[PDB]
């Protein structure tokens, strides 16, 4: 199927004819023999951009067919009475018509829906609680096959959510076949650069330094939407260093045409310029890490060490597709860098953050509606990381009463426990600060595991901390350590970073003293 | 939602 | 002829024309498209067909075609939609004969709204829909239009391919406006007809908001308010006819008429900062310049920390103690480019979603300056509380809790200071712990401090206040600054000669202990 322009679905045309347009080729005369009718119609559903409508418009052009009528679904709702079954009953006039006219003898029409499922859904059985949009059902699926027969005609669906569509709509009779277009893999990846390569490649721009098979590693969750993009960039990066060379130096223009052909242009676009919606960001890191890490002791070892074993086995297992993990500790520990960094190290494909920064002023409903997509995303990748934040933010909880939202907590429970379709492996990351709270609702028995994040604990710990920022001279630094040699102190990092800042602000000589007053002044023991 | 209701129509005349 | 739009010069230049210099050739292998839809909305000034002409002028461009409102509109069937075909004439002509080595065409929309947006209008859009993009597909068209209400522009004519541009247009400001005022009171300068007491520039400042034919609508108002001195109706329509031999017109002219005649459309920038200060800030102790040195320290810290991005204070004390006040003097000395005030005081039956929409929109507009600075006051007011039960809202104070400790985008500097007057209560809630340090304001305690607040005010004499130091001077007290303004307001009433007593028989009931 790769000499039509679309590359890396050959299986899924390949069962397309097989299971439909068999008897659209074979000699009419044994067809008729038989006594077989064709099939009436079909459905495509998959994650947006990976080339749906493409094929669609190539199926009618493969079969001599008239030009489509294509009709998108959310634009054919009216608010007025009768308008919209109207507009339905448009697209089927010139094919009565024809038929009516010629017979056995006519041609053939196709119909292409984009987004149907935002017009057919379940119709409600119960009296009074019917939908808004019945009627559009009703006039769809007697349109599709009623009392008077059509027998030239075909019908195309597109959807991404095959799970809300009416059941009467999908039966043997109407749209009886189904197929999914999901991510390109490399080879996918490789043929969807030669066929957007193919022009440059012809008309002699196209470097020896650029290696599209090189290319096809470093793009890992792309789509074919993306690709373009991506080429289309760099096209125009092409253009700028070339217009931008130029005019700062002497040197004759067609000299510079020649060198537009470079490869520094393909790397530039791959990091500034394409984001894909299925790839790993770099942009929260920084926001989630902005002071880096400083390693002040042990156990900021140990709980890496862990992280590593735990990406391991969810890596290289079979038996327990899915796995989970609780990062606990004290207030101002530090919990949300560390979890950062693991999923950083972890080195997948996918990599997304759920946090309620993102969430203000939401409703419950719409918190549980944002977490499913989150989780629908995640599904569909081979290897997929998530990383839920706060948790005791998520459920509104507050000592008094208490009081919080039972509808999201009955979602995270639910969600903690499905596992994605076949061969496809996920990990999950949480970070608390009340545990207590979280084994009283009894959500502490759905993880896995559990890994304490401690607090700086004695006197060398806060001096080897202090020395690694570089704050404090050598004077100072006897001082504090003659000052703090007793191995009780109990602070976090956070709150450290804030007293250091606030002891600044004083004159250089009334530094030393505020530090070790507002020392004295936080708590010295659990 | 509620479908809008039916509505009156207005009509102009013309001379040949 | 513009300023202050240079950067939007620069990226309109960046986005459309640095793409044209190629000759033909090379983009017809490249195959890469061009712009042809751009579409600007402000409110009304010269800059928008200034720009137009600018764009004209420097491309070698056709005579541009521009369409002065809703011509296209006809009474006759078939006519409003007959007009937009003779507009692209040229342009098809072009194209079928030189092909691609053809003239760049410019179209200019005037208050396209009037025209996009019931068989006309449906129709003629319809028709400027399929001309601009139809069956046919031409390369060398470019169409702008100017809007003042982008919201009610229709939503097709915004998809890719027909408005690619999106411009956003300032207003005209102090200088332009003084040309015009210059302008217009020409005629009058050059005949002597004007008093030499009128400054241009203090007008010109005055007026902000106001278009043309306001800003001539106040100088005729001006005019006539001279004419009418030598007009002596009411009885007759006989004027004076002597007082006729000489007339001008002074500045109150003016000023009158730009506040009881003519009315701004556009309202103006109301501000009540007063509101907040309505007996400014006496020193009677220490506490006060312990509290601002404290709020100075904080401000400084902002401003020049590199870690820490934000910081947040918190405001304590009893009831009656003034601290509404003390953080809007600290928040005023800040001087810094965005200040702002939240309070109850504007959301009255408002919901927990209608609150917290109106939090939400206040500090976006603080995220989008440089070094910001917000106040919050009345908490226990802004999450409803109850002493039975108790009750209040929950979503406010969660959103209040994560509010707290967002960072501002990267680069940027935010300042939150909270006040409120029970600290117990929000210990319990656990919201005392996101907050980065408190400070506190106590009340008068001893009577020194009473008498020196007394002599501050100035409301008693000295044959009084000798009586009042020898009855409080031995002796603790316990009053807070407004209910001392209220006792004295109060007691001032009656007559001269039971004032003192009032005064001192009502400290009592009011007097007591922490
Ligand atoms: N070894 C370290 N571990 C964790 N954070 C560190 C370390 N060294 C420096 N930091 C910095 O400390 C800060 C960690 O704060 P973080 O947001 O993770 O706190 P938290 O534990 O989630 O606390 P809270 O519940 O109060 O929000 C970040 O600036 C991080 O860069
Ligand atoms: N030194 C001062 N400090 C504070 N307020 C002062 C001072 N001198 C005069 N005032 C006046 O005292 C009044 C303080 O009242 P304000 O509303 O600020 O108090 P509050 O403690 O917020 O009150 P409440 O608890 O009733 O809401 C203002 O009029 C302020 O002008
Ligand atoms: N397999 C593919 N081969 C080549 N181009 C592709 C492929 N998939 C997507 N594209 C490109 O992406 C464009 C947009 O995808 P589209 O056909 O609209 O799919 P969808 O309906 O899933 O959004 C296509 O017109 C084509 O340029």
């Amino acid at each position: 199927f790769e000499k039509m322009g679309i590359g890396g679905l050959d299986k899924e045309f390949s069962d397309i004819f097989r299971r439909a347009f068999a008897s659209r080729v074979f000699p009419p005369e044994i067809v008729e023999q038989m006594g077989c009718k064709h099939v009436k119609g079909i459905l495509l559903y998959g994650p947006p951009g990976c080339g749906k409508t493409l094929l669609a418009r190539q199926i009618g052009k493969m079969l001599n067919a008239r030009e489509p009528k294509v009709v998108n679904g959310p634009e054919i709702l009216n608010k007025y009475v009768g308008e919209s079954e109207a507009n339905i009953r448009k697209l089927f006039a010139d094919a009565e018509e024809e038929q009516r006219r010629l017979g056995a003898n006519s041609g053939l029409h196709i119909i292409i829906f984009d987004e149907i499922d935002a017009i057919c859904k379940q119709r409600g059985s119960m009296a009074g609680s019917t939908g808004v949009h019945d009627t559009v059902v009703n006039q769809l699926l007697s349109k599709i096959d009623g009392v008077e027969q059509l027998n030239n005609i075909l019908v195309i669906g597109m959807t991404n959510r095959p799970d809300l569509i009416d059941e009467a709509l999908l039966r043997p009779g109407r749209l009886e076949v189904k197929m999914e277009i999901g991510l390109p893999d490399e080879k996918g990846r490789l043929q969807i650069l030669h066929i957007h390569t193919a022009r440059m490649r012809g008309h002699q721009l196209l470097s020896a330094d650029v290696d599209i098979k090189e290319l096809a590693v470093e793009t890992k969750n792309f789509s074919g939407a993306e690709l373009e993009g991506l080429v289309r960039a760099a096209q125009s990066t092409a253009m700028n260093r070339h217009i931008k060379a130029s005019t700062k130096v002497e040197v004759d223009m067609e000299k510079a045409e020649s060198l537009q052909v470079t490869r520094g242009d393909f790397l530039a676009s791959l990091e500034n310029d394409i984001k894909p919606a299925f790839g790993t960001n770099q942009e929260d890191y920084a926001s989630y890490i902005m002071n880096g890490i400083i390693k002040w002791g042990d156990p900021v070892t140990r709980v890496l060490d862990d992280g590593e074993l735990l990406v391991q086995q969810t890596k290289n297992s079979d038996r327990t597709p899915l796995v989970s993990v609780l990062l606990e500790g004290p207030p101002h520990s530090g919990k949300t860098a560390l979890a950062a960094k693991i999923a950083e190290e972890s080195n997948f494909p996918f990599i997304k953050i759920c946090s309620p920064d993102k969430m203000i002023g939401f409703s419950e409903t719409a918190k549980c509606q944002a977490m499913k997509k989150i989780f629908d995303d995640a599904y569909k990748s081979q290897l997929s990381c998530v990383v839920v934040d706060d948790i005791e933010r998520l459920l509104d909880y507050v000592p008094i009463g208490p009081r919080f939202s039972n509808l999201v907590l009955q979602a995270l429970l639910v969600l903690l426990k499905k596992a994605p379709p076949q061969g496809r492996k996920l990990l999950i990351i949480g970070t608390t600060s009340r545990k207590d709270v979280l084994q009283e609702m009894e959500m502490l028995n759905a993880f896995s595991t559990t890994i304490h994040v401690p607090n700086i604990a004695t006197g060398e710990q806060l001096l080897e901390a202090l020395e690694l920022l570089g704050n404090f001279k050598d004077k100072e630094r006897t001082t504090i350590a003659q000052q703090v040699k007793g191995k009780k102190v109990w602070i976090g990092i956070k709150k450290l970073l804030m007293l250091i800042e606030m002891s600044l602000q004083m004159d250089p000589e009334y530094r030393v003293r505020k530090f070790l007053a507002l020392l004295r002044e936080e708590g010295a023991s659990p | 939602m509620a479908e809008d209701a039916d509505m009156r129509n207005e009509l102009e005349e013309m001379q040949r």
